[PDB]
RNA sequence: GGCCAGCAUCAGUUUUGGUGGCAGGAUAAAUCCAUAGGAAUGUAGCUUGCCUCGGUAAGUAUUAUAGCCUGUG
RNA sequence: AGAACUGGCGAUGCGGGAUGAACCGAACGUAGAGUUAAGGUGCCGGAAUACACGCUCAUCAGACACCACAAAAGGUGUUAG
RNA sequence: UUUGCUCCACACAAUAUAGAUGGAUACGAAUAAGGCGUCCUUGUGGCGUCGCUGAACCAUAGCAGGCUACGAAUUGCAAUGUCAUUUUGCGUGGGGAUAAAUCAUUUGUAUACGACUUAGA
């Protein structure tokens, strides 16, 4: 019949082959990827690329980023880096709007104020062509 | 605590009528040495005549772990005296390294069992190896083929106290 | 154009205190911004002004100041601690002081 | 233990579409519609085919996982009222007085009438719920058939009539008198 | 940072927005709490039913007219609650609660302005799903409150009335944003991306 | 000529950060590198009902068109 | 009601236990800076709506020992064994 | 007896601040779900995109900020280096408006006294 329409939510999944940002610690904002599972709570995390040490790290440090890629449960460091470079994730990643936006936070944080003066004079001639153009 | 595992060998004090006694080994959970060092003489002092007085340490080593990155299953089987009778236990972990799945084994009892760290001995730890003698739900259930699950109520931190739109839990 | 300050806005919180004695010789200043005791180590010396009226004029001036400096820092969320010349008189609770940046090391 | 994920599977049958959008269920069929509101239970519906539905739950307790066999209950209930229907069937009973029954229009909506209760005066009404038909037995003469597609309501205007048809200060072994379902089948088969 | 602060209270709890108030508001900002009739509450309805209950047993002996005064609408119960924050017997305390004004519903002067969050109350934030919370409003109206059919009549109103501002607002959004992205790719603007903007 | 401030260079008490060198441990353990053995939450491959190039399955198969574990060095 | 040992109050303020002659910490010249005790860090109230593993939903929950009360007997209510 | 009163314009004089000196920047509902854009067979629709903090968005250069459309130095190495915001009085000039209450007397639907309720050119 006619289609049953059923859609509640469709998750950043927790599992293997799964990439993650860290947010709090040594490594933070650097990359990894989930090896295996070690319980509800925690995994384990392995980036080689991004020079992450193998972890085992709670949940609450990381955050799931929607990319992945397909690795064996429980792999080494040599073979992550291996299936990293295959799947070309660093790519992918910088290639989102989220790391765009990092990028742009780090870079606006970077700024000195010589910079910012040159912020104010670009804008000033971006909203004089478009407060010219909307009117 | 943020445990440590010791290799304590101790020995009763020579004497002329036997200048080689026997030495005894325990493998012991702890923070420090010097509650390792008191705990062996703990353990001894339930078995054999001597105390540390009657007695010294020979050597004090810690063990680190083999292969740390690595999940293992960890069978425990341990005693501890509640408040009416004394029982024994065992449990199974999912943790990478012996010193941590005895750190959330204290726990864990103390949260069902309200045991303290003064009640429990460590009987017997043991790296299963098989994914056939697990015999707790618990664990079973991570021990599955493609094992994937989602975390649906996400909570994002906050620096600010005042913020301008509503939150979404979508992960 | 619009703005021209140099300043850095915080709030008088209270005087040091225990529970129920205080010592108002010190005070607790609240900065804007901050929320740690490290990136409020950089506040350390820096001058306050606590900027009042008064309706008799001396000097030229219905405007009044009392000056102060920041000393060190409080405990986990960016508060910090001041001494000025002449203690704050504890109507101030939760009014705005003034930080400079006048002693600096960039 | 909190588990990881707990399960439950639905085959709808031809011809019933069941939309589903926020835990607000909508299931269309031949007979009918039925709507519902789970806004009170952490489930997750998602289709795998037009033939059947699955519903889920994670990280459990005894308690999710037991709401979502109530919850596939539930839908089931729903899916074969708007095809299959239900048809209650309540028998008289009487020693002595017989109770006279009848439906009634009063201002509002419409309403099911009792008299001679036990050699009563008072005046029983009842209020049919929205959705129920409810008509008279003509194979025999003393059955009320109660129709519909929620069971929900269907039951409880069922047992409206039994809990005031029930007997007051008198011992009930003896005294066996009212309206008593008898048979809870589906309209078709 | 703002001179005044309004708040809007839905799924917002009880103690855990009044905390955060009661320290804001003797710092010295001045603070509008706004539908409070929306608020939340932990705990199921008969539970907080029978507290405010045991609340209204407490009254004066000799002259009830002397003793706790039981205000039954939401206002005034986070009022309450705040004030229990609040040394109010004082100046201090007196001057806070002077800089806080709370509202059923949205009146005028703040339907036109800007409504913000505490997230360390939220209630799908703090607490698990699954339990069993409260509505103010529902208790209000439980325990002597005779104007949420009032309230709503006019919520609705005003709801109306800033969708219709958000229609229009989001069209003149579309074509603003139409007539800058016609300027993104000039070097006025791939020169300010290589600062972040 | 003195009183009130500011700065610098110093002294005493103290607090808070950045950073370098060296030693020890199982001369850390691990990772990584080579090798032997083995297994399954069983990979290619092989019999497999159709069906998407063996998708499915239940058997086979111990690295093969993924990999893992243990030990040794 | 009557004794033994030590400690204290009485003769003794100070921080904490909301409050208290006796408890915890610690014993006092006048002041400054620094660090801590016992106790505490949602707000009143100076200080983490800090981190981590778990248990509990109570129609009089529970919450700083002395302390200001609680038993026997029961519950497939739940958790683990 | 416009000697008095009210509002407006400014010449201002005085007093007090529970304390801004870039902007209080507007949908609503759900959160085990949503927003935004687009297409249509306008639905609990299809597709695409986004979130992971407002760390944003807007405004922002110029004698405390100018003349045209040159000057700013010697406040001398820092000392608020003043513009806010109500109230109040006075004067200038522009209009606008022309009363009640209380006591005393009286009433008794009232009453310890006050008060209440009534009547009186």
């Amino acid at each position: 019949s006619t289609d049953s329409i059923v859609k509640a939510s469709n998750w950043r999944l927790v599992e293997v082959g799964r990439v993650v940002l860290i947010k709090k610690g040594q490594s933070a904002g650097k990359l990894a990827a989930i090896v295996e599972i070690i319980d509800q709570k925690k995994v384990l995390i392995d980036g080689p690329k991004a020079g992450v040490p193998r972890q085992a790290i709670n949940l609450g440090q990381v955050v799931l980023t929607p990319l992945t890629f397909a690795l064996p449960r429980g792999a080494r460091t040599a073979t992550v880096s291996k299936k990293w470079a295959a799947a070309a994730v660093c790519e992918k990643w910088a290639a989102s709007s989220w790391a765009k936006k990092i990028a742009q936070r780090e870079r606006r944080a970077a700024l000195t104020d010589f910079e910012r003066f040159q912020v104010m004079v670009l804008r000033k001639q971006k909203r004089y062509t478009v407060k010219k153009a909307l009117a | 605590a943020h445990f440590k595992e010791y290799q304590v060998i101790g020995r009763r004090l020579p004497t002329e009528s036997v200048p080689e006694p026997k030495l005894f080994r325990m493998r012991i959970f702890a923070s420090n040495e010097v509650i390792a060092k008191s705990r062996y003489w703990y353990f001894l002092q339930k078995l054999h005549k001597v105390k540390k007085a009657s007695g010294e340490i020979v050597s004090i080593n810690q063990i680190n772990e083999a292969h740390p990155t690595k999940v293992k299953n960890f069978g425990v089987w341990v005693r501890y005296d509640s408040r009416s009778g004394t029982h024994n236990m065992y449990k199974e972990i999912r943790d990478v390294s012996r010193v941590a799945a005895v750190e959330t084994l204290y726990q864990d009892m103390a949260a069902r069992h309200r045991a303290r760290f003064r009640s429990i001995h460590i009987l017997k730890v043991a790296e299963i190896e098989k994914t056939a003698d697990v015999k707790r739900q618990y664990v079973k259930q991570f021990l599955t083929k493609d094992l994937k699950f989602p975390l649906p109520h996400r909570v994002q931190k906050s620096t600010k106290t005042f913020s301008y739109k509503r939150p979404s839990t979508f992960y | 154009a619009e703005s021209h300050r140099l300043y850095v806005k915080g709030k008088h919180l209270s005087y040091q205190r225990s529970k129920r004695v205080n010592n108002p010789n010190v005070s607790l200043i609240k900065i804007e911004g901050v929320a740690t005791p490290q990136d409020a180590q950089f506040y350390l010396g820096k001058r306050i002004a606590y900027v009042y009226r008064a309706s008799k004029e001396v000097r030229g001036s219905k405007i009044r100041v009392m000056w102060g400096k920041v000393t060190r820092t409080h405990g986990n969320s960016g508060v910090v601690r001041a001494t000025f010349r002449n203690n704050l008189p504890a109507k101030t609770f939760g009014a705005s002081v003034r930080i400079f940046l006048y002693p600096s090391n960039i | 233990m909190k588990y990881i994920q707990t399960e439950q599977q639905i085959e709808v049958p031809e011809g019933v579409t069941v939309s589903i959008k926020s835990r607000i269920v909508k299931v269309v069929g031949p007979r009918g519609t039925l709507t519902k509101n789970l806004k009170h239970i952490d489930v997750t519906f998602t289709k795998v085919n037009n033939q059947l539905i699955k519903v889920a739950v994670h990280n459990g307790g005894r308690k999710h996982v037991a709401a979502l066999r109530t919850v596939k209950s539930l839908v089931d209930n729903m899916i074969t009222g708007v095809t299959k229907g239900y048809k209650y069937k309540m028998r008289y009973v009487y020693a002595h007085f017989p109770i006279n029954v009848n439906i009634v229009e009063k201002d509002g909506a419409k309403f099911i009438e009792v008299r001679n209760f036990l050699g009563d005066k008072k005046i029983r009404n009842v209020p049919v719920r929205d959705g129920v038909t409810i008509e008279f037995s003509t194979n025999v003469k003393d059955e009320i058939v109660l129709s519909g597609n929620s069971v929900e309501d269907v039951s409880q205007n069922a047992a409206d009539l039994q809990q005031i048809c029930r007997v007051r200060n008198k011992d009930i072994r003896k005294f066996l008198d009212g309206i008593y379902v008898s048979h809870k089948g589906f309209i078709t088969e | 940072s703002q001179p005044v602060v309004v708040i809007d209270a839905k799924d917002h709890l009880l103690g855990r927005l009044a905390s955060t108030i009661a320290k804001q508001v003797l710092n010295g900002q001045k603070i509008v709490v706004v539908r409070a009739e929306a608020l939340n509450i932990s705990g199921e309805f008969f539970r907080n039913k029978l507290k405010y209950h045991d609340f209204l047993r407490k009254a004066t002996a000799f002259n009830k007219t002397r003793g706790p005064f039981h205000f039954r609408a939401p206002s005034r119960i986070l009022y309450k609650a705040i004030r229990g924050m609040v040394s109010h017997k004082t100046a201090r305390g007196k001057a806070a609660l002077e800089r806080l004004k709370i509202f059923e519903g949205i009146p005028p002067p703040y339907d036109k302005k800007k409504r913000v969050v505490v997230p360390q109350a939220l209630r799908v934030l703090r607490l698990k799903p699954g339990r069993k919370y409260t509505t103010l409003g529902k208790l209000s109206t439980s325990v002597g409150w005779k104007y949420e059919d009032v309230v709503a009549k006019l919520e609705d109103k005003r709801k109306v009335r800033s969708a219709e501002y958000y229609a229009k607002k989001r069209a003149f959004t579309k074509k603003v944003s139409s007539a800058s992205a016609a300027a993104s790719e000039s070097d006025v603007a791939k020169q300010l991306a290589s600062f972040g903007y």
